[PDB]
Order: C-alpha cells, then sequence, then structure tokens
RNA sequence: UAAGUGAUCUAGAAAG
C-alpha cells in the first residue's frame, strides 16, 4: 500500500574510459 | 598549593576522564590528602561552563579503586 | 608489543610506545564484586519464586518387584536349584506374593 | 540521461507538491522593498569575508574589491545595474577553475568573474530571504537548518528516540535506517528540465538567468569547454538550486502523501521532525527522513509483517541460495564486529531489500544511488545496536533496555531522552567517520608542506587553527577513535619537527615543551596540545571484536622532564553538556522574554 | 533539586521512588507527621514532578 | 570477600 504511492512505483582498450577510471575520478574529487 | 596545582594538571593533561583517573591513582597520594585530592577535583569541576562526564566517570574510578577514596568521596560530599 | 596490547612498534607512532596498565583496570576487573549490590538488588525483587513422578513411582514399585524376583533367582542359582522349575516357581511365587501385596497397597 | 516521460513525471510530481503547499512563487525582485538595501549588505559581507583576511590580492580580487567599495558607494545604482543584468544578461565571462588539493580527494573550486559574481550574490541572498520567508524548502532538508552540524546530529539522534515505542523487538518490530549519497546530484542535473523545475518556483526571468549560467564556458589551464549539461557548485547561488533540485528528489523518495506528513499542513507546518500526531507518525513505515547535502537519512521502522513482505519481494526478485550477500555488504568498519550491524541472514536481508526498494523509486537517469556509497543500518531482535554517518561523526546508538549492564555512562556518549517519561532511554556512542580523519590528516598535511618559506609563529597558528576546527567541530566524539588520538599525536610530532627541522635540530634535550606551547606573548609559538594525552591503547586483537574498557594507556607525546602540559579537549564543553547546557539558557530566555511582556519592559 | 532532576533524568520517576523505598530517606520523605513539617518537603517536591507527596 | 611491580622512539652534517 504505501510503496505504491511513489512517482515511480512498480573491456575497452581506452585509458580515459576505463571503468576504473572513471570511477576513480568519482572517488578522487568529491 | 602546589599539590593542588599538581592534581590540576593531572586532571587537564587527560583526554577523558579514565586517563585522569589512571594518572591521579598513579601518584600514589597518601590516605592524608585523598579527600583533599577530592576536593580539588570537585572545584575544578565548578570552574567549568557546565557538568562534564569526564569529571563523574574519574569520580566513578577512583571511588571503584580503594575504600579510601569511596570514604573521601563520601566526607566531602558531607562537607559540601 | 607485549600481550596484545603494546603499540606495533615505537617507529611510525612518532613517540615512546610506552605502555601502562590503567589503573581503572581493577575497576573494570571488579565490577561485579564492587556492584554486587546492583545486581543483589534485581535478584532479590524476584528472589520469592506430576505424571514424571507417578511414572517414577510406578517404576520404583515393579523395580522392588523385580528386585525380589532377582533375590529369588540368587538363592536359587547359589543354594540347590539347578532346574528351570524352580526358577519359573520361583518367578511365579513372587509374582503372587508381590503382586498380592501390592493389590493391598493399591486398595489401600 | 533523462527520459522525456521520466522528465514528466518529475514535472507532475513537484506540480502536485507546490499545488498541495499553495507555494506562491518568488517574484522578480522590483524597486519594492524595505529588505533590498539589507539584502545587499548582506552579499558585499559575505564577498568582504574572501578579502579581509588575505591583504595580498590578485587584478582579480582586486576588481572585485573595487566593485564591491562602489556598491556600497552606490547602492541603489549597483541594485538597478543588477536587476538590468537578471533582465539582460544570459551569456557570462568564462568561470576559470582549479583544484584545491585535500591529499584524499582533489576539490573543484570555480572561480567566477567579479562583476557577476555580485550578481550571484544578490540573486542568492535575496532566493534565500524569499525561500525561508514563503516556506520552500520543508524542515526534513538539513544543511541549511540554522542549526549546527553537531547538533543537527543530536537533533536526528533526539529525534530517533521520541519516536513512539522505538526500540521494542517485542511484536516483530524491526527498525532500519538508510544512509547513502546521491551520487553526483548536481553534475546531472540537465539545464532544461532545470529551468522548467525554476519557472515552477520563481519568475521565469531569474530562472532563466540562473540556467544560462550554469552554462558557461569552463577555460581551465588553457583547455574550455561549453558546461552543457551539469551544474556548477562553485556559483554563489548554486547551493539554492542544488537545494530545489534535491527537494524533487525527496519528493520522489517519499511520494506526495508522506512528505506532506512530514512537512505538516502548509498553514502551519512541523518543526523538525515532529508530528501533528502519533497516529500519522505510526502511519507510514518512513517515520524520519532527512537529506544533508546529497546524503539522504531514510529511517524505516517496520513491523514483523511488513518486513516479511519487503523480504519477499525482493528476495524473490533477486534470489541467492546461501547467504551469500552478507559479503558485499556497507558495514561501519570503525566500530568492533559485536558493535557494528551484525550479518543475521533476515535482517541483512531486508536491508538490502530496503535499499533496492528506495533504488528503484528513484530514476536512474537522475541520479547514481549506488549500494557501493550506501551504509544500511538495521535494529531488530538480533541487531541490538543502531549505527549511522552524519556531518563527518560515527554514532552508535544503543538504547538502554538492550544493554545487558548499563555502566558509568562513558565520555563520548550521548545519553538520548524520551521526551514524555523524560528518561535517559538511548545512548549514542560517538566516533569520528574515517573520511573526517582523513581530511584532518590531508589539511595537516598541507600544513606542513609550502612551509618551507613559513615562519614557525605562522605554522603553529595554522596548526592551532586546524586543530582548533577539528575539537571545537566535533568535541566529545574525540575520546572514542584511536586513529585520531594517533593522527593528534603524530601530527603533532610532525609540526614539532617542522620547528626542529627547521633549526636543523630535531632533538629532544634542546626544545622542551616551553618554546612550543608558550604562547607568542612570551617568545613561545602558541601550540594547542592535543597530544600530551595518554592514548589508549586497549588489546588490538580483541578490540577488533568486541568494545573493551581501556586497560592500557599508551604514551603519546611524550618528553624527557615530562612536565603535564594541559590538553585542549578538557577546555571545550563537550557537545552535549553544551546542548542540554543550551536547553535550559533558552528556556530561562523564553521565561524571561514571558516576564518582560507581563511587565511590559525591555528585557 | 538539581541533584533530584539529575536522579530522574538517569535512573526514572517511580524507579526512583522505588529505590528511595528502599533506602531510609530521613531528611527528604519523612513519613511521622512532626505538625505540618511534611507539608514543606511535600510542597518542596511539587516544585518539581515528583509523586507520592 | 575489597589497591597501587612492571613495558619509555628520537637525537646531526653536506649540498641544495
Amino acid at each position: 500500500s504505501w510503496r505504491k504511492g511513489t512517482a515511480f512505483g512498480r573491456y575497452i582498450n581506452d585509458m580515459t574510459k576505463s571503468e576504473y577510471h572513471q570511477e576513480f575520478l568519482h572517488k578522487h574529487v568529491r | 598549593v602546589e599539590f593542588k596545582k599538581k592534581i590540576y594538571l593531572v586532571l587537564k593533561s587527560s583526554l577523558s576522564g579514565d586517563e585522569a583517573a589512571h594518572k591521579l591513582l598513579k601518584l600514589k597520594i597518601a590516605n592524608n590528602l585523598k579527600k583533599s585530592v577530592v576536593d580539588i577535583i570537585i572545584k575544578s569541576s565548578l570552574q567549568e561552563s557546565t557538568f562534564s562526564k569526564f569529571y563523574s566517570i574519574l569520580s566513578e574510578r577512583m571511588i571503584t579503586f580503594h575504600r579510601s577514596w569511596q570514604t573521601a568521596y563520601n566526607e566531602t560530599f558531607e562537607q559540601n | 608489543s607485549y600481550n596484545g596490547i603494546g603499540l606495533k612498534s615505537a617507529k611510525g607512532s612518532s613517540t615512546s610506545g610506552h605502555v601502562q596498565r590503567s589503573l581503572a583496570s581493577n575497576n573494570r576487573r571488579r565490577p561485579q564484586g564492587s556492584q554486587q549490590q546492583r545486581q543483589q538488588r534485581q535478584n532479590a525483587i524476584k528472589k520469592a519464586s506430576l505424571a514424571v513422578q507417578k511414572q517414577i513411582e510406578t517404576h520404583m514399585e515393579k523395580r522392588e518387584i523385580e528386585v525380589q524376583v532377582s533375590e529369588l533367582r540368587d538363592r536359587l542359582e547359589e543354594e540347590e536349584t539347578l532346574s528351570e522349575e524352580q526358577i519359573d516357581k520361583k518367578c511365579e511365587a513372587l509374582r503372587a506374593k508381590l503382586t498380592n501385596e501390592w493389590q493391598e497397597q493399591q486398595r489401600m | 540521461e533523462i527520459t522525456p516521460e521520466e522528465a514528466t513525471t518529475i514535472f507532475s510530481v513537484m506540480v502536485e507538491w507546490l499545488e498541495s503547499r499553495s507555494f506562491s512563487p518568488i517574484p522578480f525582485p522590483p524597486l519594492t522593498y524595505k529588505n533590498d538595501t539589507k539584502i545587499l549588505v548582506l552579499a558585499l559581507e559575505d564577498l568582504k569575508d574572501v578579502y579581509a583576511s588575505k591583504v595580498r590580492l590578485n587584478a582579480s580580487e582586486r576588481e572585485e574589491l573595487a566593485l564591491i567599495e562602489e556598491a556600497y558607494d552606490n547602492p541603489h545604482d549597483t541594485l538597478n545595474r543588477i536587476k538590468k543584468y537578471l533582465l539582460t544578461q544570459r551569456v557570462f565571462k568564462p568561470v576559470d577553475i582549479t583544484m584545491m588539493e585535500n591529499y584524499q580527494n582533489i576539490s573543484p573550486v570555480y572561480s567566477v568573474d567579479p562583476l557577476e559574481k555580485i550578481t550571484d550574490a544578490y540573486l542568492d541572498q535575496y532566493l534565500w530571504y524569499e525561500a525561508d520567508q514563503r516556506k520552500l524548502f520543508p524542515n526534513w532538508i538539513k544543511p541549511s537548518d540554522s542549526e549546527i552540524p553537531p547538533l543537527l546530529v543530536y537533533k536526528w539522534t533526539q529525534g530517533i528516540n521520541n519516536l513512539s515505542e522505538i526500540w521494542d523487538v517485542s511484536r516483530g518490530q524491526s527498525a532500519v535506517l538508510l544512509e547513502t549519497t546521491l551520487g553526483e546530484m548536481a553534475e546531472k542535473i540537465d539545464f532544461t528540465l532545470l529551468n522548467r523545475l525554476l519557472r515552477l518556483i520563481v519568475d521565469p526571468n531569474i530562472a532563466d538567468y540562473i540556467t544560462a549560467k550554469n552554462n558557461v564556458v569552463i577555460n581551465f589551464k588553457d583547455m574550455s569547454h561549453v558546461n552543457k549539461y551539469g551544474l556548477i557548485r562553485g556559483l554563489k547561488f548554486a547551493s539554492f538550486i542544488f537545494q530545489y533540485y534535491g527537494l524533487v528528489i525527496d519528493l520522489l523518495l517519499l511520494g506526495q502523501e508522506r512528505a506532506t506528513d512530514l512537512a505538516g499542513p502548509a498553514n502551519n507546518p512541523n518543526e523538525f521532525m515532529q508530528f501533528k500526531s502519533k497516529e500519522v507518525e505510526k502511519a507510514h513505515p518512513i517515520r524520519l527522513y532527512t537529506r544533508y547535502l546529497d546524503r539522504i537519512y531514510m529511517l524505516f521502522h517496520f513491523e514483523e509483517d511488513e518486513g516479511e513482505e519487503l523480504t519477499d519481494e525482493y528476495l524473490a526478485e533477486n534470489p541467492d541460495p546461501n547467504f551469500e550477500n552478507s559479503i558485499g555488504y556497507n558495514n561501519r568498519k570503525c566500530w568492533p564486529k559485536d558493535s557494528r550491524m551484525r550479518l543475521i541472514r533476515q535482517d541483512v536481508n531486508l536491508g538490502r531489500a530496503v535499499f533496492w526498494e528506495i533504488q528503484s523509486r528513484v530514476p536512474t537517469s537522475l541520479t547514481s544511488i549506488k549500494w557501493e556509497n550506501a551504509f544500511v543500518s538495521v535494529y531488530s531482535k538480533n541487531n541490538p545496536n543502531l549505527l549511522f554517518s552524519m556531518c563527518g561523526f560515527e554514532v552508535r546508538i544503543l538504547p538502554r533496555q538492550r544493554m545487558e549492564e548499563v555502566v558509568s555512562n562513558d565520555e563520548g556518549v550521548w545519553d538520548l531522552v524520551d521526551e514524555r517519561t523524560k528518561q535517559r532511554t538511548a545512548k549514542a556512542y560517538l566516533k569520528v567517520s574515517e573520511e573526517e580523519i582523513k581530511k584532518f590528516d590531508s589539511r595537516i598535511r598541507g600544513i606542513l608542506m609550502a612551509s618551507g618559506s613559513t615562519t614557525f609563529t605562522k605554522v603553529a597558528a595554522k596548526w592551532n587553527t586546524s586543530l582548533i576546527s577539528l575539537f571545537t567541530y566535533f568535541r566529545e566524539a574525540i575520546v572514542a577513535t584511536e586513529p585520531l588520538l594517533d593522527i593528534l599525536v603524530k601530527g603533532e610530532t610532525r609540526i614539532q619537527n617542522r620547528v626542529k627541522l627547521g633549526l636543523n635540530s630535531k632533538m629532544p634535550t634542546r626544545f622542551p615543551p616551553a618554546v612550543f606551547y608558550t604562547p607568542k606573548e612570551l617568545g613561545g609559538l602558541g601550540m594547542i596540545s592535543a597530544s600530551h594525552i595518554l592514548i589508549p591503547a586497549s588489546d588490538l586483537s580483541w578490540s577488533k571484536q568486541t568494545d573493551t574498557g581501556i586497560t592500557h594507556f599508551r604514551a603519546g607525546m611524550t618528553h624527557e622532564d615530562e612536565k603535564l602540559i594541559p590538553t585542549i579537549f578538557r577546555y571545550i564543553t563537550t557537545w552535549e553538556n553544551e546542548f542540554l547546557d543550551s536547553q535550559r539558557v533558552w528556556a530561562e530566555y523564553a521565561t524571561k522574554r514571558q516576564e518582560a511582556i507581563q511587565q511590559n519592559r525591555r528585557l | 533539586k538539581f541533584l533530584f532532576q539529575e536522579l530522574v533524568n538517569e535512573l526514572g520517576l517511580d524507579e526512583l521512588q522505588l529505590r528511595l523505598n528502599s533506602s531510609k530517606l530521613d531528611g527528604m520523605f519523612p513519613l511521622e507527621g512532626d505538625a505540618e513539617h511534611i507539608r514543606y518537603s511535600i510542597n518542596f517536591f511539587t516544585a518539581i514532578g515528583l509523586g507520592l507527596l
């Protein structure tokens, strides 16, 4: 009942595009 | 006078009350001045803006330690 | 380090790395003995407070009879009763006399 | 990233919200105001705050100062200019940036060109005055409340305690506290959507301006780009925008109804975490909520049935044969094993399930609510402690009824009080968060470096500042954290070696604590010891499992001829004392104000 | 008054009463009337939130 | 049936 009332009720060889890299940047900027 | 100062310093130099208590116990103070020590502690407590858990914990520790200190705390209470 | 309790080592720490035992440790060593009256009071506050028994009784009773039987066996096997009839007869006697007595018990 | 349907939904939500509030929008500011001048004076003051300390100034800085001065000279004219700019100017000077180096995480520093900066300031101030006046931001939003972060934390704790029968574990009552960070909350705000959203709350011109300001060219060191998508934190007003966007997220989380309850009725709104009734408070699972600055704090108080439902839906949705999901769980690693959240198959499942539900609730295109950046604590039959971080604390709340033996409440513990009975119903042990410790350490490092040129007095002054910040911010909570103690000793000794290194001495006998801790009046340095403390060093292998009573004291910052230098921690009123005290004195003030009224006098 | 307040805040009201009941408490809680003397103690304890007076 | 034994890093020269 309570869960209804929401708005939404139910590898790459680029060091600048690595999942590790973006994640790292996210970590170390704020 | 200087004894009092020493006691005060011991209190201050601790972080939490437990440390202070430990330091005071290390002092090896005889049964004579235990009451005096307690009085000093109380006065120090008074000097502050508000009641601190610190002092309470210290009091607890000392009390626990030896019957003499329990007596001292009691008699201090009486004096108060 | 010492007893699972010293600093890993004095290098790093940027200090003596001297390791006193506290003297509040004696308080933490005996707080149950010091504050025994705290629990004591509590304990005092709550300090006032058939089938199996019957079964046990039954066992004792039947058991007693069986002891009689055993005794009969002893008397027979030891003192002149090589035959089986003697044993069986003895058992029968025990049953009759025993269960008679126990019938009396029941009646009472 | 936003699906247009999603955007539409968001719009519908926000519209619904303001509809429910009768929230009259903020106008474009005319010449009408009695406050206008006052408002201006605030912004200028704020700006001046940057420049009062640093006497040597850059060219840009100089220009800014000049502008400020002129503004003081010509207030009305300045105001007029600002108004004109707001009406017209939708292309600005590009924003230079740099990175200030907190040695964990380098932080971007946006530097707006002074002329626009004044505009940003004034606009910001005006917006806040209007918003708060009009009751835009509901109580539940944390950072802006006019209450101190430790104070905020304390209030939160109080709220938690004062929930009606919250600590019961009898009738399968199960609490869950959900800390999570709205990842990149500002960093993926689309200007289109943002613009439209703002056009709800303020006069469209202002919205247009703000949207146009976020769209700047970000010069850094010879490389530029048009900031096409993503709010810039480093504008003056940007905070307001972020907060407003935060409201959206909050609404999405709570829905219209629960949010409405938390706010209260529009005419007579709730105080921070109060409720019009008990019934209303009890109606929903989501008993409390607060978004301190892109980090929501949803407190759920489930029943056994509800919990079962949640576990069911989740577990069915996301199955696992073994316990399994206990690994990859965001526990509080600072606390000890039997202190932090125990890993019960049930409770953990509930927690994870709850998190999943919350994630489902917010759309992914709007923000990243990744489990990895989310701590979920649980309170239950099998979990007696209840954990969280807030404003860089770590707080282990433990109710008195669940404690085996209530010892002499230690230091660095907040005894929380139940509002009805006025008894100390629950304790809240306090550590300092690892993150905050790291930040502190970074600060120390910063101080240390760029000090070959710097003189001893200046160094010590900086260090003093750092230390006083660290304490006066979280005072009481230093007692607990041994790592912080270590840092303090280590850091302090490093500072001392900066002096001692400076004299190429670096030696114990010839720097007795006279030279350091004696004040600047007497040829000393004024260094403030948080050092000569005895560091409580309990059995490291046991301590990891359970909290010990402190048994063995290590010698922290030692010296030959040991004169017992007093710490700083003893001379700062620990927060709990400060807050009880505050309550007393403010009560007294209130009473005397009434007396004054009755007597008809100036108090 | 302050002391009592502290106690109540710590222990609890009913609990406190129980505790004191266990103890003697001559000056605080006299039972033998002493001619409008309990009035005084009673009065003072009405100043703070206390029962049983 | 009611105290205090004990763990104590450094450490100064050159050139920059």
